[PDB]
RNA sequence: CUGGUGACUAUAGCAAGGAGGUCACACCUGUUCCCAUGCCGAACACAGAAGUUAAGCUCCUUAGCGUCGAUGGUAGUCGAACUUACGUUCCGCUAGAGUAGAACGUUGCAA
RNA sequence: UGAUAUUGAAAUUCGGCUUUCUAACCCGCACCACUUAUCGUGGUGGGAGACAGUGUCAGGCGGGCAGUUUGACUGGGGCGGUCGCCUCCUAAAAGGUAACGGAGGCGCUCAAAGGUUCCCUCAGAAUGGUUGGAAAUCAUUCAUAGAGUGUAAAGGCAUAAGGGAGCUUGACUGCGAGACCUACAAGUCGAGCAGGGUCGAAAGACGGACUUAGUGAUCCGGUGGUUCCGCAUGGAAGGGCCAUCGCUCAACGGAUAAAAGCUACCCCGGGGAUAACAGGCUUAUCUCCCCCAAGAGUUCACAUCGACGGGGAGGUUUGGCACCUCGAUGUCGGCUCAUCGCAUCCUGGGGCUGUAGUCGGUCCCAAGGGUUGGGCUGUUCGCCCAUUAAAGCGGUA
RNA sequence: GCUGGAAGGUUAAGAGGAGUGGUUAGCUUCUGCGAAGCUACGAAUCGAAGCCCCAGUAAACGGCGGCCGUAACUAUAACGG
RNA sequence: GAGGGUAGCGGAGAAAUUCCAAUCGAACCUGGAGAUAGCUGGUUCUCUCCGAAAUAGCUUUAGGGCUAGCCUCAAGUGAUGAUUAUUGGAGGUAGAGCACUGUUUGGACUUCAGACAAACUCCGAAUGCCAAUUAAUUUAACUUGGGAGUCAGAACAUGGGUGAUAAGGUCCGUGUUCGAAAGGGAAACAGCCCAGACCACCAGCUAAGGUCCCAAAAU
RNA sequence: AAGCAGUAAAUGUGGAGCCGUAGCGAAAGCGAGUCUGAAUAGGGCGUUUAGUAUUUGGUCGUAGACCCGAAACCAGGUGAU
């Protein structure tokens, strides 16, 4: 009696990395994901591994995109 | 098969990159345009 | 008030009944020219006498489907005590029912 | 076993194979002398002879002998299985999270399946036709995704990331503010600046592929380039820097360029961190006791038997776990018949009967006393012989 | 394993030195040739045994099988696939 | 019986690993030598202050080690630490449901009723988490240097896997206590309830738990 | 520092040598700046530019290195009463 099963991948630690709320630097990480959970609003950025980051200085708000959709967005607040 | 090639400039400064190809679809050697570091220009490419 | 271009989770939708036209929109004839078809002026692109509400688009009604949606109660659960399934105190579903609901609103050409 | 030194003289044949000869070298061969000795030496006759023996260099055989290696995890060890990477679940709506827990993949492919610019919308269903499924091509209506997206799964994609055409090679060079991840070594994303470019009318997009797997430190060695160094000077050997190649080093952070077994002839240092005997927890298994009553029983569920299903007690079996004991808790059967429990084998007292009587069956009370001798087998267990009122079942490491 | 054989293949040291590189007396491109010496490598050719091969040997080491039918043997197969 | 011979990388053996000075799977003595020991055992006077861990990664690695986490001392910056109130956000568990993917019962003839799900979702909490430069309370936090120990954990409650909804079983998440904690209660009883011992007193009020006698307080 | 003089002293004398005052680069090299690079363009390491000699305490390294304890290996000898 043996087993076949025992074997996973290390794990990836995705999610948000930035609050809603916070004033961020000019190429700061905002959310680790596969695919499209969540899409680049003003002044946001997709990676080549669907990473979104700022390209400014400001503090960052999570919006909605029509229904079942969201985006992120960072405003240039000082 | 699968096999790795080096194209190098061709009647000028050597600039040498590196890339696959498969042999049985390509069976001769393949010509590109890149450019050439030492040249400043986009040169030919051969192998 | 007809048309152009933007913002709002269908409360904007779909479906049925009805009104209308040469200002605008639109159906319509044709392939000489710029353009085009796995083949086909259907589409795309052009030259435009006349012709039609028949069709798209805008207008009034419509709760027939879709969407929105309280109150009260219930399930679950933070914490506290007893004990092993029961008190007390906050938070508070889902489903269902009473209900909205035939859109509100920006800038300019005219009208 | 071959070459070469000791090793010399002549002469046939395509400096060499091959034949004679004697002087080197050899004789545990005979005779003489030292010498009353035949160890040794010398002399003289025979035998052999450039061979053999010996030195240096080379190839082969060689457990006869020697030095060593023979992995880890593991509900003890051995046997079986697994070891690096990717995706989902357990995972308790941030991230992280184990088990020899439940399921699958990878060690690649693409010269267009890459970049850019335009154009298009799938699967499935009915209707009518050379009728192979009206689904092998055809024209309608219905259809928000059930279609496809190289390859597993998850997350995304109808703005399409899906389908089709034209041009092309950015599957470029030097870099890089900032940030994620993280013991280190590594890994991941990245706006913008400069030099070349492709597509598009232009704004613009382009540092490979919808995303996530397709990979291996250092040392050493090879191939190209080069404002470098080069031991008195000038060169050159030999190094340095840049680019790149060679490992199923898969036990995948890789001991070395190079490695398997037996020990009952065994030894030492440790551990109840870990098994075998007994104790302890549990009761799957085991042994007893009940609930329901389809039925059997000449009719008649319950005198007796009790299908399919359900609920308990005990701690005598085989197991599970690994809490004391490895600076030692002696392991089976027998002799002994001591002590205890009652789920009673005989005796004592009763209810029911499918109890005429003599025997029986089943249930209740009761532990006072009693409960044989032999054949076979180391046996416990078991079969048999002859008896008895009866030849009871269990605990006490 | 042992013994015998040599038709071919593989095979060391040792012999042989076709060519190549380093240096420089002389030329001129004005950073390309280059004789004589010394010096770092050298390939075709010759080279024994062994092994690959051929044969014998078991009181040498060792080895001595399966499925399926069939009566003048009722069950079974003498005999056959 | 006497006199002799064979010596340890050896000798002898009618063969047993048998014998070679009461010792032999390789005799005894003296040297290399204080061999090596990731393994047991031990390590000597007294007060004061602070005070852990039994985890992760890699490992010829698993009762060993190295870096990180947790403790202490000295210097520096200094509000950057903690709790609560308000507002904003990311993330699909409990529950529920059948719109997707599978499973399922009874009626019709595609439809109406009724159910199930870790790897199903048209939906969706309580808590926990990230922030502000927003108020009140509190006392920490970060950086650079010197010195460590730790890598065998256990029980209770609760959320799960495994086992048999067995184990004082085993493997993870979240709190407490023991470890390294004396005192009171539970008869006795490291992990359960109450509660943290600087020293002295023949003073007072309480917690858990109790008040007929042992045994302090209601027959 | 060695040495020399001095009571086996103290300390005279002795300036070979050592650390610091300037870094960066593999090196040639340049220098408050250097390396990479076509380009301070960007980036890395420097421009703090106060050390140095003796000594108390803590820790480390080389020597047996806190103490006691093997089963074994090698070398030279002694033994057949």
């Amino acid at each position: 009696s043996s087993t076949k099963n025992g074997r996973d991948s290390e794990s990836k630690r995705l999610g948000a990395k930035r609050a809603d709320g916070q004033f961020v630097t000019g190429g700061s990480i905002l959310y680790r994901q596969r695919g499209t959970k969540i899409y680049p609003g003003e002044n946001v950025g997709r990676g080549g591994d669907d990473t979104l980051f700022a390209k400014i200085d400001g503090v960052v708000k999570f919006e909605r995109k029509g229904r079942d959709k969201k985006q992120v967005s960072v405003y240039a607040v000082a | 098969m699968r096999v790795n090639v080096t194209l190098a400039c061709t009647e000028c400064g050597d600039r040498n990159y590196i890339t696959t190809k498969n042999k049985r679809n390509n069976p001769e050697r393949v010509e590109m345009k890149k450019f050439c570091s030492r040249e400043n220009k986009q040169t030919l490419h051969r192998e």
